[PDB]
């Protein structure tokens, strides 16, 4: 519109680099919001302007490029090298007399944490399973890669040079582990030299047990046996259900209670209710969890078989107690 | 007096545990019909189920705030009851196993974030989602779906126009923001495989504030000069504003100043070896507006 631009608040992609690193940020409009070449909006008579604000709510101001450190090239801005002052929001705006559209690109430049080779706030995160293969790649270095040239990338584990076992391949820009171990948890720093400036990418690897081919395990109440618990009508009654869950995906476990057939949602009122899935223990992505059913004030109709159900993709198990 | 007539019918859908599930059912009639929701043939009554009626009075929405999958994986019935007749419709609600999800299930790449906006100023919420069949973005405001049948009014919907291989972006833009727009805002990504909900985001509308931004205006417009073929001339064009505008020189429909070094506020066209009459125009553009003023050389 002529009076007001069509603001696309900020873009999903964030640029976060250590200071002293070359980086190129490009207009998100052409790459996600509208279908057009940059040089194709220019031909149609649309102009491309950049603004910069220090914060999300702060005021936007024009930019004047010098061409050497901050150069404006095509639909992108080049920082060679970045400075701490370069952080903020860079608004890409395309407009003509009647049309206007803009989006904000976030750019954060920081120092690495004390004694480390990375900034904990700016890290990639990847998951891997034991006994299986995992490939970690040095991400977001397209502009630094020549297909005819080997990047001569160095890999560090915990910011230190280590001796890598032959089971780890190290081909071009990727590290491949053929069989993952719990020993393999850690921070992987990838370091590449480009034009006299060192660029780095750091990935934190989380390791879990393999995906379970087994159903959950019912600890209490024990299946194939009927445990009895009966109480007075005046006092409260608490029934806990303990189950073990192998790694079936990082997800909330399916453990629930059932009275004969009802789901403890029909006549509950304030009287019966579930325990809210407390998580007792976990390691390598395997969780030992418990959910209790509580009858706060006992009645004659509450008495009966209560069955805990536990389920994953491999199967389910039910066991019941009696009041 | 008329029997109930369905104007909006609920559609079967597949959610995820911990997600939410919303069914819409609108009916018109005189007198206004009353809508009732039945789960497995049973009228719903639960803390987890919230029935929110439109301010139209005609229609209602059934909201399952937490999904448990075995429980509430069922067939639901919307029954519009009139003084003169009853009509009913049915739908299927599948709450998918949070462990197993199809590869192309819609996922929220980025939801809407809480926003605070001045009165009478446009507030825009963004949503980015993706799936193997590229999803469709809808919006729910305070548990009720936001309707923009067409872009008749202030609450317009913005759709990304990607060519593929990118997340899809849908935006809810509120022009001329009334006081009554604040509250919970949820972006829903709908797909043939299933539907997923974004985390809620509160919109807060607050106090009117001072006019920080002023559109661009010419401080020194370009002056006409009449130098004859021998001479050379410098023409100054200065525009100001908040923010300061970019100022470029154009001859007809050709750009004379380069796109990489476009100056801020003040541009001086230097003309040497001029010989013929020209109609040069100074264009000062900003995010607020674009203006142009012409200097003639004879
Ligand atoms: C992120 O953290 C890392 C810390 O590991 C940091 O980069 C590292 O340390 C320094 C940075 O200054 C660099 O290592 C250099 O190695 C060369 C040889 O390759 C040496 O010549 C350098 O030593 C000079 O400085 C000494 C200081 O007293 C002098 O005594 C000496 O004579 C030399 O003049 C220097 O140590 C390199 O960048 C890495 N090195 C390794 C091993 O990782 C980095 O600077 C941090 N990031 C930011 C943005 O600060
Ligand atoms: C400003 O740019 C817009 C977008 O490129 C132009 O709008 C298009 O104009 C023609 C016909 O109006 C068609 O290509 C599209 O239907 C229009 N798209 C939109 C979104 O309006 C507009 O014509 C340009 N204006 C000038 C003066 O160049
Ligand atoms: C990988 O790096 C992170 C920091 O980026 C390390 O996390 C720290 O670990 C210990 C205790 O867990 C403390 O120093 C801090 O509480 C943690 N910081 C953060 C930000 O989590 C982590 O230990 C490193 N991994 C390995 C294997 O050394
Ligand atoms: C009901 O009793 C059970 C068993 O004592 C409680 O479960 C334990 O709660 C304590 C205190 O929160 C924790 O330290 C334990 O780890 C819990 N055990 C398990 C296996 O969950 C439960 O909290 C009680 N619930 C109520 C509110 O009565
Ligand atoms: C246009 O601007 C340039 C740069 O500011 C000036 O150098 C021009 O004026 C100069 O005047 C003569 C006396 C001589 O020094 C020569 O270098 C320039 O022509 C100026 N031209 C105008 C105002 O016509
Ligand atoms: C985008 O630009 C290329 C040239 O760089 C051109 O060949 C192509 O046709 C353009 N895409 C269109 C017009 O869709
Ligand atoms: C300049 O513009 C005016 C009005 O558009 C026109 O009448 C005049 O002929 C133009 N002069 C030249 C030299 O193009
Ligand atoms: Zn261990
Ligand atoms: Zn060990
Ligand atoms: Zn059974």
């Amino acid at each position: 519109s002529a009076d007001g631009c069509t603001d696309w608040s900020i873009d999903i992609k964030k640029y976060q680099v250590l200071v002293g690193e070359p980086v190129r940020i490009k207009c998100a409009l052409f790459y996600g919001y509208i279908r057009t070449n940059y040089s194709l909006a220019q031909s149609a008579g649309l102009s491309l302007m950049w603004y910069k604000s220090s914060g999300p709510g702060d005021f936007e101001e024009p930019i004047a490029f010098d061409g050497s450190r901050m150069s404006k090239e095509e639909d992108s801005i080049w920082f060679r090298p970045t400075l701490l002052q370069d952080s903020g929001l860079y608004a890409c705006v395309i407009r003509n007399s009647t049309y206007c559209m803009k989006v904000s690109i976030s750019l954060t430049v920081g120092e690495n944490d004390t004694g480390l080779c990375y900034n904990s706030k700016m890290k990639y995160f990847e998951k891997a399973e034991l006994s299986k293969s995992k490939e970690i790649s040095c991400r977001d270095i397209e502009d630094f890669l020549l297909p005819t040239r080997e990047p001569e990338i160095l890999w560090y584990k915990e910011c230190r040079t280590k001796t890598w076992r032959p089971s780890i391949v190290f081909k071009r820009d990727t590290l491949l582990i053929r069989e993952v171990r719990e020993d393999d948890i850690g921070n992987y720093t990838c370091e590449l030299k480009y034009g006299g400036f060192v660029v780095r990418r750091t990935t934190e690897l989380t390791v879990t047990a393999p995906l379970t081919d087994k159903p959950p395990k019912l600890l209490y109440p024990m299946e194939s046996k009927l445990t009895i618990q009966e109480t007075q009508l005046g006092d409260s009654a608490n029934l806990t259900c303990r189950a073990f869950f192998g790694y079936s995906g990082d997800v909330s476990p399916l453990i629930y209670w059932m009275k004969g057939e009802k789901f403890i949602e029909d006549l509950d009122e304030n009287r019966v209710w579930e325990s809210d899935i407390r998580i007792l223990k976990e390691h390598l992505g395997e969780q030992e969890v418990s959910i209790s059913l509580i009858v706060d004030s006992v009645e004659e109709g509450d008495l009966g078989n209560y069955s805990c159900y536990v389920e994953n993709g491999n199967g389910r198990r039910h066991a019941s107690v009696l009041l | 007096e008329t029997p109930p007539r369905f104007t909006r019918t609920p559609v079967d859908q597949t959610g995820v545990s911990g997600g939410v599930a919303s069914f819409i059912c609108q009916a018109t009639g005189d007198p206004r019909p009353k809508i009732v929701w039945n789960k497995k043939g049973k009228k719903v009554s639960n803390q987890r189920f919230e029935v929110i009626e439109f301010d139209d009075g005609s229609g209602s929405v059934l909201r399952i705030q937490p999904l448990r999958t075995p429980r509430d994986e069922a067939i639901y019935e919307c029954v519009a009851s009139n003084n003169v007749g009853e009509i009913s419709v049915s739908t299927r609600l599948t709450v998918l196993r949070e462990d197993q999800i199809p590869r192309g299930f819609p996922t929220i790449d980025m939801g809407p974030q809480l926003k605070v906006v001045e009165r009478t100023r446009t507030a825009t919420m963004l949503c980015a989602a993706s799936g193997n069949p590229d999803p469709e973005i809808t919006w729910f405001k305070d548990f009720l779906p936001v309707d923009t049948s067409n872009n008749n009014g202030r609450i317009k919907q913005l759709r990304s126009e990607s060519i593929g291989g990118t997340p899809i972006r849908g935006a809810l833009q509120i022009e001329q923001s009334e006081e009554s727009d604040q509250g919970k805002y949820e972006c829903v990504a709908t797909n043939s495989a299933g539907t997923r909900y974004s985390a809620p985001a509160n919109l807060y509308v607050r106090e009117l504030r001072e006019v920080r931004r002023v559109p661009p205006r010419f401080s020194i417009p370009p002056t006409n000069h009449e130098i004859m073929p021998g001479g050379s001339v410098n023409i100054t064009c200065v525009a100001v504003g908040s923010p300061m505008p970019y100022v470029k020189w154009m001859l007809g429909a050709e750009d004379l100043t380069p796109e990489d070094d476009m100056p801020i506020g003040r541009n001086v066209l230097e003309l040497n070896d001029v010989r013929q009459s020209a109609n040069y125009t100074c264009v000062a553009m900003s995010t607020l507006g674009v203006i142009e003023a012409i200097a003639q050389i004879t």
